[PDB]
């Protein structure tokens, strides 16, 4: 009752189930589904899953999982800093954090479940959209490192590919993740 | 919650406690224990020069106060960026990220107490000598300038 | 560019090739200040100190809007030839910016 | 705000977060400051430098209207062209922006006028010097007046938290 | 539990107390004992016991007592500049303030509980300690007022004969006063 989320219910259901899926009321004002709240929930069936996912879906897929955890738990972290001093205040390497962190908002835990292709999406789509968005991670902190600026890296147009990545069908998405990173590194690589 | 009334009369009971951090778990770290806000009340009593090593209490100190000054830094570093940093604050900084990477997340390792201060001392050893104001030059003479070669023997 | 002095400190900035004008009061001094700001004066724009004991009164009107002119106070001819305590002046602007008296 | 049990924990986080980002801002301050004060002290050194120059100007221009006629100096005066070019690059200042004077050089004696006479040369090359440290103290100056400025800031956030929030 | 003030009982106790000796673990923290913080502590018994002191003390032992607590009060007041721009960007007045607080905390407010003879101190040692260092900073105020450079008075060695008068036996205190107490006007006045 109210979302309370103290009340003795959700207290008592919080210490049997061994996974937690925790909702906001923000996000569901914002109109952003499916509105799971990433810092509020845990799952404790990750270790015991790991040689099923290594063997059925990709060798390196817990290795992925846990750069884009470790990704949005540092910006989370720098969110503090953010909404105290202004996202303008911060570093080039800060600003890439708050942007990927953005990116994978808006263009991996997003779901359309009205859509006619993004309500379903098997493992491997999810593991070629989080292997696209680590690739262009380390891409755009190398350039970074070689002093490009953070406002051209954020107009190019890549972004597009990796945002639209989500409704390509289960069908033309083998062809379409190769293109894809193809593009991702002539868009650094090949420009430098 | 720690003013929740269960850990509050434990803890209005027992003597100290060990806390875990979230954030050290998100950064897939293991045991994600947090020397900072964790305390034990009776330490003094289970160390000396009889038992454990006559250095423990120092370099436990030491330990304490240069991992919250690295992370105190790493705060500011966000803002002001590196290059506005001394020297001094990039040590720490690098300190404070190399304890985090070797000392709490030793993963399943059963380590002893005298590996657990070799690998105490040598990241103590990438701090300047001078900097170590918290323990005497006994201690110091005795066991700094060793460098990072202890994890690696136990992957 | 322009330096506003006295006149016989502007022959010499003419002879530098620096646009001299000469002034005695400040009334002048803030003509010329802003028929240059207004024509378009080029960065710095020196004024004699003893003239103008802060030039930028003349500037909080044009201050907001451009960012390129850089007015600071000197000494003239005649002011340079005497001793001329900067570090007073120093000690002012760390008054001001801070709030309190710094050195002793 | 409804008073649950909810809220009360997040106005407590929320209460944390601003002291944690109000020792912050007075770290930040403190490094600001012990900028501001090497500022300052180089400042100070310009500023002796260029008066140095300007007296040593002045005493090169005493030779010039004396020993050769106004008229003289006039011509010399008017036959070099003026000096026109000050390129303002940008200087970064702990995120602000503080423009960086250097001024064309037209070579000096190069564009040496009809004013032959030694004394009136040395004036103009002592006031090219003159004008050389004066760009510096203005550099300088302008550095140490957007430490001032973002000092200024920093401390009015602090103040406003601390006080209000 | 907790350490807030703010706790039912706390608050009873402090409405019919006639003493709060407000121990702190920060005075610990940097090796000051015996740790209690005289910015919080305070008492109600000083007017009522006036008399006895003039009576079994000194008749200007309240005089002493507030020109210490003044000067305390003083020093406290300064820690924001101190701590914003650093002891050196003082005036003279200022550093001597600063320096004088120093002292106080270092020789009078700090005692060894386990040391043989400063364990336990009497009126008079106390007494003559505050009288001591009340003249001494007469006599230092007065040199700054005759041009002296403020790390010249830093320098000085009655500082400590000042600095053991708390290591003092109690009988043998009253010869060690006199002493430093003709040290004190020797080592300002003969100097000039």
């Amino acid at each position: 009752p109210g979302g309370d989320m103290s009340e003795p219910v959700t207290q008592s259901t919080l210490r049997i189930v061994g996974a937690f899926w925790r909702l906001d009321a923000s996000l569901a004002f914002r109109r952003h589904f499916p509105a799971i709240n990433w810092n509020g929930s845990y799952s404790l069936f990750t270790s015991a899953l790991d040689p099923w996912y290594r063997e059925n879906v990709a060798e390196d897929y817990p290795e992925l999982r846990d750069a884009i955890s470790e990704l949005l738990q540092r910006e989370a972290g720098l969110q503090e800093i953010v909404q105290l001093v202004g996202p303008d205040a911060l570093q080039d390497a800060e600003r890439l954090v708050i942007e990927v962190g953005r990116i994978i908002r808006e263009d991996f835990l997003q779901q359309n479940a009205y859509h006619e292709v993004d309500a379903y999406c098997s493992m491997k789509k999810a593991y070629g959209i989080m292997k696209m968005i680590l690739a262009f991670y380390k891409e755009a902190e190398a350039a970074i490192k070689r002093g490009v600026s953070i406002d051209e890296i954020l107009q190019l147009p890549v972004l597009e590919r990796i945002g639209r990545a989500r409704y390509v069908s289960e069908e033309e998405f083998p062809a379409y993740f190769e293109e894809a990173m193809k593009e991702i590194q002539g868009a650094f690589k090949a420009l430098a | 919650d720690r003013t929740h009334p269960i850990p509050d009369l434990t803890g209005y009971i027992t003597e100290g406690q060990i806390q875990l951090s979230r954030e050290l778990h998100r950064k897939g770290i293991y045991p994600p224990i947090d020397p900072l806000p964790s305390l034990s009340r009776l330490m003094n009593n289970g160390v000396g020069k009889g038992k454990t090593r006559e250095d423990h209490k120092q370099v436990s100190d030491q330990l304490y106060s240069a991992y919250a000054n690295g992370v105190d830094i790493r705060k500011l570093v966000a803002i002001i960026g590196e290059d506005a940093l001394t020297e001094n604050d990039r040590r720490y900084l690098q300190f404070a990220d190399a304890f985090e990477r070797f000392f709490i997340n030793q993963g399943q390792q059963n380590r002893s107490i005298e590996e657990s201060l070799q690998i105490a001392w040598a990241l103590l050893s990438m701090l300047p000598q001078g900097e170590l104001k918290r323990i005497s030059k006994d201690h110091i003479g005795k066991y700094y300038g060793q460098k990072l070669e202890e994890i690696w023997g136990a992957p | 560019m322009a330096v506003i002095a006295d006149p016989e400190t502007a022959q010499g900035f003419r002879l530098a090739g620096l646009e001299g004008y000469g002034a005695s009061s400040a009334e002048e001094a803030q003509s010329l200040l802003e028929t240059l700001v207004e024509r378009g004066g080029y960065a710095l724009v020196a004024v004699d100190e003893a003239l103008l004991p802060d030039p930028e009164r003349a500037v909080e009107r044009l201050m907001r809007g451009r960012d390129l002119p850089v007015l600071l106070p000197i000494a003239g001819l005649k002011e340079a030839f005497q001793g001329h305590d900067v570090e007073g002046y120093m000690r002012e602007l760390v008054r001001k910016t801070i709030g309190f008296d710094i050195k002793l | 705000v409804s008073p649950t049990r909810m809220n009360l924990l997040q106005r407590r986080g929320q209460l944390r977060l601003a002291q944690k980002g109000v020792d912050l801002l007075k770290k930040k301050r403190d490094a600001l400051v012990a900028e501001f004060f090497g500022l300052v002290r180089e400042a100070m050194e310009a500023r002796k430098a260029l008066d140095q120059a300007a007296k040593e100007a002045y005493a090169a221009l005493l030779l010039a209207q004396a020993f050769d006629g106004p008229e003289v100096v006039a011509g010399a005066a008017l036959g070099v062209p003026p000096l026109e070019g000050v390129e303002a690059e940008v200087e970064n200042v702990w995120g602000s922006k503080v423009p960086r004077l250097k001024a064309t050089f037209p070579d000096g004696a190069l564009l040496s006028p009809v004013g032959t006479p030694a004394y009136t040369l040395e004036a103009s090359r002592a006031f090219r010097r003159y004008a050389e440290a004066l760009i510096r103290v203005a550099n300088t100056e302008t550095r140490l007046k957007k430490i001032g400025e973002e000092i200024k800031k920093t401390t009015r956030r602090v103040n406003a938290l601390e006080q209000v929030v």
